[PDB]
């Protein structure tokens, strides 16, 4: 069986939700969502806020509760095959956390972007402020720590210490999230000109670069499934 | 849409808006619709905001669902960020070009190097027909028609695929071969020195070469094409002509004023000394984009917001006829929805609660008279 | 000599000089020649230069061939860096003492603490004689006369031969025995405690006590010497007096402002109108350091440098005598080699492509009357 069809619904989940939420900004941008202080922007926007945080919080804890709960305790015991099945999985949730990261990092964020480079402004929790910071961001922030969770309880090779590559590619993103304070602060009072460039915006910047271990999470990930599958074939 | 969230004392005191007037309110796709007034930059600037050495004329609006064709301070084009001065009345003029169908709050608004955007009072402008219809006609120095839409539109896709097909073309060049965990282990077990053998070097030498000449010669084909090319005009542009109003006859002192928290309405006690020759009477109370008016005095006639006019909100405890030379105190409320619905009550949570507005005096024969007045603002609680 | 470089437009619009007067063309060493003249500063300075709050009035010269003996801004001398007002006229003087024989191109020139050199028109003047000839006294409030050339050379050159040779005697004393290598070898094999010793510390100890005791004597004695010293005089001086020039009157508006690419030539056209009381004639039109003239209205007599000069290369459609109260629209070109060999054609290559000048009117009495002109400048390519 080895790598099985979990990779597919890992893709579309994203893709179909994402494209729902663009469909949703693109119907409420406008029209109950530029003015701040009407009603409708209370029932579109600041509903959807309330309901993606709890959801969120809710889904987070379910899914790294489960991950830790059912964390494999005899690890000694793990045929090859399973190892390798497992390693398969684990190459599954990057790929979910890579997925997510690009649109929460890259997609949403130059959306901020087209956003309050155009409009008034107004809030902290602009649309764009609901879909980036609070949904994309926690999204990708969960998929992160399910993968770490799910490498460290089920991979030897993860286990037995936490890995210094795998940590920083999965807290270093995360932290873009409570930079958002930093930005807040980086425009209603330092910098009031719509500039993306300005040093309020390092602490992203900063936390992006943090993702840049991704290179020494794969090349671990390569030694955990080359550990007693590697071959032979491959150098041989 | 931007403001009702910034400060009620910073909208206040930052700039006036006064005399605006729209062409039209409903209009075809391709149609001018204009935007004229005056704006007076208030001389109790706060210092938060830096002084508008340079500012720029622009246009409050979800997106380019109108162009801006022209724009105006004073009679001049101002393309380019421009520089006012404290205390100084100036006329503006925008032309806009529908492009986008819908309802849209279209705001004049000015722009602060140093303090940011400072929004005047905005209207509902119809937009029918279809966004395909649009056209942006533009004629060069050289002699050309283009359309602004899709001029070099294709030029810049051919080139950006172009370059990423160069790129893709690479990746897979060495993609076809195993990636990833083979050549690491021939990278870790010994010296690799056999997953790059010729002709990788010159199939890299190839690439390099005649990607260096594909920029030269593109380059020097694009120089070719369009011999005239000039750089992006910029600069603040200086001495833009303010108006020479004439100096009031209407001196107005400020003996305190107050709004009762909660409330929707303003009071404050003015001290009106009428110089001249004519009987004067109070007629609006202009504070934020807000226009409270005392129907009785004046009316609107040209077609400002109705949820930023307060056609009655105006109430003078006694708005009889001043004669000239005559000093008398009267007890001025502005009350209106717009009060709270544009969180002018809110000055309670600012950290400078002093306001600022302009006053206009209207005498029997229908000339009106410009006075600013500028106070503390007292909150009232029991 | 530091101009034909920077940008047209800010050649154009920074500071025009006119009625710039020389009053030697040719001088003997020690002998000094005076350059009078007026700069207005104009009134849309350019947002990259920072206004003239901190400006000095320099010569522009290769060196020291002249000495500055004085400079002058209104009627007072400005050794240190002065404060100028956009919008105002300042006459200046500046005297010159030649120091060194040759053929020098001698320019008038502003430096702006923000913006750079501003430089105005130069001109060529020649110097014969011997540079050794050349004295520089001064006469001190101390009751001494120095001369400039020479004064504490002596001195400054004791002190410094003084000290290096301290240095010299001190790295020569550790190194008559061997330096790099048998030194190396025995703080490396094993702990070396012997190439330190005494009676080494003796002379260190000496040099570092000779050395302090050298110090504070030379100290004292270089204040019981020169008893009275005061600190380096300096800071930005304020309160320049401007010339309080008559209000013109004459008003012209420039209706567009063109120039051929490539071409020597620039052409705008002008709505002209007479106040007061004679009839005018345009005489000149000076741009940046250019001036162009209509020879039939005016002649230069004051030695203005030839490359500079247009005797003719301004043309006026119809120049005839306009009468008070008349306001007509002429065609002005402006023609010479000097608007290519200054680069001022090369405005195309510029991001701000605006102009600015002053035009000389002239009545039959003699009379002339200066207004101030800035407008787009178009290219023109077919
Ligand atoms: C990592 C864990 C993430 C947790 C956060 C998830 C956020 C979900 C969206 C919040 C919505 C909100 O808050 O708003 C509630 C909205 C407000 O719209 P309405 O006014 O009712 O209009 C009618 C509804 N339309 C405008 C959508 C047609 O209505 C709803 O009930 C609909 C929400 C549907 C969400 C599920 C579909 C997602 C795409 C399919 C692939 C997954
Ligand atoms: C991973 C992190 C999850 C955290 C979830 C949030 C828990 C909130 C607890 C209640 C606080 C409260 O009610 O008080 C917060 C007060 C509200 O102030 P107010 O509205 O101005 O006035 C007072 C109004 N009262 C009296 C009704 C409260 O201060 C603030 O303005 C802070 C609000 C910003 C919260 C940002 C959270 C973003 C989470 C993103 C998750 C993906
Ligand atoms: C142990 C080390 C930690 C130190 C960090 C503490 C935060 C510093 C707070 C500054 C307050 C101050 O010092 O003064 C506040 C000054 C006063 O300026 P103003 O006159 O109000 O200007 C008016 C201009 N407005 C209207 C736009 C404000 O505003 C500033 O210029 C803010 C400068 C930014 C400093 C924060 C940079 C954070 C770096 C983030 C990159 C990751
Ligand atoms: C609406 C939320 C639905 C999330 C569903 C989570 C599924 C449960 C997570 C999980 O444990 O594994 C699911 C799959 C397959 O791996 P499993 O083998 O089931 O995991 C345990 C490994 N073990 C069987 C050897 C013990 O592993 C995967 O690759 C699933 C990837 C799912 C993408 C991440 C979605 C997160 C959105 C916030
Ligand atoms: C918010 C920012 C995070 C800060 C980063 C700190 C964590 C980094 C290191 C790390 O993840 O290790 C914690 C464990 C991994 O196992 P260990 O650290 O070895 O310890 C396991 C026992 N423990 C679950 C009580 C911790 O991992 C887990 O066991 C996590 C799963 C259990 C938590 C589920 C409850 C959370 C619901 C919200
Ligand atoms: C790899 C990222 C793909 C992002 C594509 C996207 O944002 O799609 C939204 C956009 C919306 O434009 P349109 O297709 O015209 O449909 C408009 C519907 N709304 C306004 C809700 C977005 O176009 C599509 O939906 C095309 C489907 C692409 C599937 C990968
Ligand atoms: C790594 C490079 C960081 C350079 C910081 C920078 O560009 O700051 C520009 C800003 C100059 O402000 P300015 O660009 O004039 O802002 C104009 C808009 N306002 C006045 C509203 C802030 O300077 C500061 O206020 C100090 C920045 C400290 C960085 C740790
Ligand atoms: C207004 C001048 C701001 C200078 C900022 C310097 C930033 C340097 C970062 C090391
Ligand atoms: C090393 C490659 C240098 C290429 C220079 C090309 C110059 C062309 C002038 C138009
Ligand atoms: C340790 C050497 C300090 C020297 C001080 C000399 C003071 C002299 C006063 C004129
Ligand atoms: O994070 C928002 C983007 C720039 C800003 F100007 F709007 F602040
Ligand atoms: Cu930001
Ligand atoms: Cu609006
Ligand atoms: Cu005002
Ligand atoms: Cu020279
Ligand atoms: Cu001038």
């Amino acid at each position: 069986l080895l790598d099985k069809k979990w990779l597919t619904f890992a893709l579309a989940i994203y893709t179909v939700f994402y494209l729902w939420v663009r469909w949703y900004e693109g119907v409420y941008g406008w029209s109950a969502g530029l003015d701040s202080f009407a009603p409708e922007f209370e029932t579109y926007w600041m509903n959807f806020l309330y309901t993606e945080i709890v959801l969120e919080i809710v889904t987070a804890s379910i899914l790294w509760g489960y991950l830790w709960k059912t964390r494999d305790r005899n690890l000694a015991a793990l045929t090859p095959r399973e190892e390798l099945r497992r390693n398969f999985t684990h190459l599954v949730w990057l790929v979910a956390y890579a997925w997510a990261i690009y649109w929460g990092a890259s997609y949403f964020t130059e959306q901020d972007g087209t956003w309050h480079q155009t409009i008034v402004r107004d809030t902290d929790f602009t649309p764009s402020h609901i879909i980036e910071f609070y949904l994309s961001y926690p999204i990708y922030i969960i998929t992160g720590f399910a993968a770490f969770i799910y490498a460290k309880t089920r991979l030897p090779f993860f286990a037995k210490g936490i890995s210094l590559p795998y940590l920083v590619l999965v807290v270093g993103p995360f932290m873009i999230l409570p930079n958002v304070g930093l930005n807040e602060w980086g425009h209603t009072f330092w910098f009031m000109e719509e500039l993306f460039v300005a040093p309020l915006h390092y602490g992203f910047v900063i936390f992006g670069w943090l993702a840049l271990a991704v290179m020494g999470t794969l090349t671990q990930t390569f030694y955990s499934f080359a550990q007693g599958g590697l071959g032979q074939s491959l150098c041989e | 849409h931007g403001e009702k969230s910034q400060a009620a004392f910073m909208r206040m005191r930052t700039i006036h808006w006064y005399d605006l007037s729209w062409s039209k309110e409903k209009v075809k796709i391709n149609e001018t619709v204009e935007i004229k007034g005056k704006f007076h930059v208030f001389e109790g600037w706060p210092e938060t905001v830096d002084e508008p050495d340079v500012a720029f004329l622009n246009v409050g609006m979800p997106g380019p669902v109108f162009i801006r064709k022209e724009s105006y301070i004073g009679g001049q084009l101002v393309p380019r960020s421009v520089r006012l001065e404290i205390g100084k009345t100036y006329d503006f003029r925008v032309v806009l070009k529908a492009r986008r169908p819908g309802d849209w709050h279209v705001h004049t608004m000015m722009n602060v190097q140093g303090g940011g955007p400072i929004i005047g009072p905005g209207k509902w402008i119809t937009v029918e027909g279809s966004m395909s219809e649009f056209r942006n006609p533009v004629t060069t120095l050289t002699g050309q028609t283009v359309d602004l839409e899709n001029y070099n539109e294709g030029n810049t896709y051919f080139w950006h695929a172009f370059w990423f097909a160069i790129g893709v073309a690479w990746i897979g060049y060495w993609s076809r071969r195993p990636i990833f965990i083979p050549r690491l282990l021939m990278v870790d077990a010994g010296r690799a020195d056999e997953l790059v053998s010729a002709t990788d070097r010159k199939v890299a030498m190839g690439f390099l070469a005649a990607t260096i000449l594909i920029v030269v010669m593109a380059m020097s084909s694009a120089n070719s094409k369009y011999p005239i090319t000039i750089p992006l005009q910029a600069g603040t542009m200086r001495g833009m002509k303010p108006l020479e109003l004439p100096a009031p006859t209407v001196s107005v002192k400020v003996e305190d004023a107050t709004y009762r928290v909660p409330g929707r309405a303003m009071r404050m006690k003015l001290t009106i000394t009428n110089h001249g020759n004519s009987p004067i009477r109070l007629g609006e109370f202009y504070t934020a984009s807000v226009r409270f008016l005392d129907s009785d005095v004046y009316k609107d006639t040209t077609g400002y917001p109705e949820d930023l006019l307060a056609e009655d909100g105006l109430s003078v405890s006694d708005n009889s006829p001043l004669a000239p030379g005559e000093t008398r105190t009267v007890d001025v409320t502005a009350s209106d929805a717009a009060w709270e619905v544009y969180r002018l009550s809110d000055i309670i949570y600012d950290p400078d609660s002093r306001f600022a507005g302009l006053l206009f005096f209207f005498d029997a024969t229908g000339n009106r008279q410009v006075v600013q007045i500028d106070a503390p603002l007292i909150p009232s609680f029991m």
